[PDB]
């Protein structure tokens, strides 16, 4: 009964994804 | 003049390496930007350039 | 009633993201340290008796 995960969300920056310092 | 006819320079012979890289202690590991991590940790990193020696 | 099977063969097969090589290599020593280990429930967990 037990599911769980890492997650504290953020979209694309103004790059869009993948280059990942702001 | 018995010695070398000029002073070698290179990588380093075992017993200079052990006196050298004595084991890393990181603390918080991994807590700054990419571009600063230990990258030269990673066995097959090209230290020279910033990139990583693939097969091709 | 005198169903039967046979195996002729078994294969492995896996799939990889096309990670560019340097990325999958940051990745890579990020989670090679003990900070950083996978860690797994059964999905629903019990002991069954």
């Amino acid at each position: 009964d037990i599911n769980f995960a890492s997650l504290a969300p953020r979209h694309g920056t103004r790059p869009f994804m993948g280059t990942w310092n702001e | 003049q018995s010695s070398s006819s000029e002073p070698r320079s290179g990588g380093i012979g075992t017993l200079q390496f052990v006196e050298e890289f004595v084991p890393s202690v990181y603390f918080n590991p991994f807590s700054g930007s990419p571009g600063l991590y230990p990258d030269e940790f990673i066995p097959n990193f090209d230290a020279v350039r910033e990139a990583v020696d693939g097969y091709d | 009633d005198g169903a039967s099977v046979r195996f002729d063969s078994v294969n492995l097969y896996a799939t990889f993201f096309p990670m560019a090589h340097n990325t999958a290599s940051t990745l890579e020593a990020m989670l090679r340290n003990d900070t950083n280990d996978q860690s797994f429930n059964d999905y629903l967990s019990a002991a069954n008796m």
